[PDB]
């Protein structure tokens, strides 16, 4: 139910060393040489919490880019702001 | 169905008054009495109507007369909203009150049951212990410290429930805040408690009392020591003191067999019969 | 006085470049070289200037040349702001960098003292261990959760002090929040650490090192293994590790003999000599 796409032919190639402030939040066509890397790690995609005060789970939420969710207080008369991510029912995404 | 039917009630009533008004000839009034009703109100701008029940009993052969007279509480916004479009068709801030008169049937306090709620029944009696003039809000401007604190919104009904769940501020459904006490449209009202007539009381029985509120235009029309006729409509106020009455007490313990889990904020209810009116004539 | 004098420095320098540029005849260049400087920059739009020190030594007989060369750190905004009005007089987003060349006097690391700060002195040496390209913010958009979160504001200087005290939001002076990471104007820079020449080292002494940052246009002009000449200007970076040096350590214990009362958030300082430049030629 979700397809992320690829872009083929961006007709200007900056190899390296030419990055400026005018290059952030933009698409750059980059070449280079594969250096070392790490293993493959899991990262959250759908996040569920469970309110330990008011019984059962909170619900699914979306993985924002480079930021946490931190739902404050709801379904407990919107109070008692303690929460935690549950282990199960959280669909992840592989990271590297 | 019911979205259509009350709207069919709305359009047929919109059809009704926009037709001819009175059958009578040039000897008397000819036509367009309800059309002259707004046009004479356009002269004075008091923003209410005096419409007859008897002319409504003429056209649909009581089929529509026996449509309104049972569940009027169902029929608050439909009677108001269509008439609002009748006004802007003919006339140019505008707030409305709908008044009835000429009820064929008048009963007493003893002829009132809980099956009579929502319906129209006329009650006369003895006015005692009038009270002052006090406002009523019905227009909450209440939203949280998040940016959109401009929610002109709910609690027009008989509940102090200001905040709606789904705004599109940063505020959530649990986020609620106080009402803006400067940007709303109010109305005033008084609260008299009518006593029952002495010409109808049976043996062994004292006369009885009942509270009634006159809102908006019908304030100050009351008079302690007077006989009056009322609007047929009727409401129910929640009570408190009827505890250890005794009786099987209803409760509001919600369902827990829905969402799976890994406290008890439940409530009860015990109300009382009240009365509401908009037209009071003082004949008697 | 000093509001006038640096503005008198601003206007006389505004007088200077807007005058004739070069004395030379039709054999050679005639006039308006600094006027052609912007007009040729108008062709390419690289938004900097190459102005001479020697022509500035001609007109005021060194009275103005001995006004700038001592406290340049005092004279950052005045040299920039008047030139900005020179541009809009002649030309139309605009950001500026001021470059000098032709310093008559060049010294070494050993000829640098703390009395030489703010002044202009040229140092040559041996470039070693260049580093990458990294940005610099100098334009904070940082204000609290109160409505006016749009404060394009301070920490242009060498301090991470985003929030100004007096806004006219609901936010107070103690209210501070993060910078908006999308609406600012940045610049990039690299950081090389120059070593001293071997043709100047005395007996018993090793060559010495010094850090220097080239901001904006002067990035990538550096070359490890090269002899270069610098901008005269100089700055001072706060240090940390000079503790138990030993020495009498300065502190910032503020006054308590002011406001009457009915804890100790005081600090110290221990800095180090750094260097800053904007023009690097690579002769040698």
């Amino acid at each position: 139910s979700e397809i992320h796409v690829r872009i083929s032919d961006f007709p200007t190639i900056y190899s390296l060393r030419e990055l400026r402030e005018s290059n952030l939040s933009s698409l750059v066509r980059v070449t280079g040489v594969v250096t070392r890397r790490t293993g493959v790690f899991p990262q959250l995609k759908y996040v569920k919490f469970n309110c330990l005060k008011c019984g059962s789970i909170l619900g699914p939420f979306f993985q924002d880019s480079n930021e946490e969710i931190r739902i404050s207080f709801c379904t407990n008369c919107k109070s008692k702001g303690p929460f935690r991510v549950n282990g199960e029912k959280t669909v992840y995404r592989n990271y590297q | 169905v019911d979205d259509v039917t009350g709207e069919k009630v709305r359009e047929a009533f919109e059809q009704f008054l926009e037709d001819f008004s009175v059958q009578s000839t040039d000897t008397g009034e000819v036509e367009k009495v309800y059309r002259a009703q707004i046009e004479f109100m356009k002269i004075y701008d008091l923003n209410t109507i005096y419409i007859d029940y008897q002319h409504l009993s003429m056209r649909e052969n009581g089929a529509l007369a026996m449509a309104i007279s049972e569940q009027y509480y169902r029929f608050l916004p439909f009677l108001q909203k269509g008439l609002r479009r009748v006004v802007r068709k003919y006339a140019p801030e505008r707030v409305f009150q709908i008044s009835f008169f000429n009820l064929p049937t008048v009963h007493r306090i003893r002829d009132i049951r809980s099956e009579k709620i929502g319906s129209l029944l006329s009650i006369s009696g003895t006015v005692t212990r009038t009270s002052e003039v006090r406002p009523e809000l019905y227009k909450a401007s209440f939203t949280c410290d998040m940016c959109r604190a401009i929610v002109d919104n709910v609690e027009q009904s008989f509940k102090y429930t200001e905040p709606t769940f789904c705004p599109n501020p940063s505020c959530e459904n649990r986020a609620f805040w106080t009402l803006n006490v400067t940007r709303s449209r109010f109305l005033d009202w008084q609260k008299v408690r009518i006593q029952e007539n002495a010409n109808e009381i049976p043996t062994g029985s004292m006369p009885r009392t009942l509270d009634v509120i006159l809102r908006g235009d019908s304030v100050e029309r009351a008079k302690p020591g007077d006989r009056c006729k009322f609007t047929g409509v009727e409401i129910v106020v929640p009570d408190v003191t009827q505890l250890g009455l005794p009786g099987v007490k209803p409760s509001s313990t919600l369902d827990t067999r829905g969402i799976s889990k890994t406290s008890l904020g439940v409530r009860d209810l015990t109300y009382k019969i009240s009365f509401l009116a908009c037209h009071v004539i003082s004949i008697g």
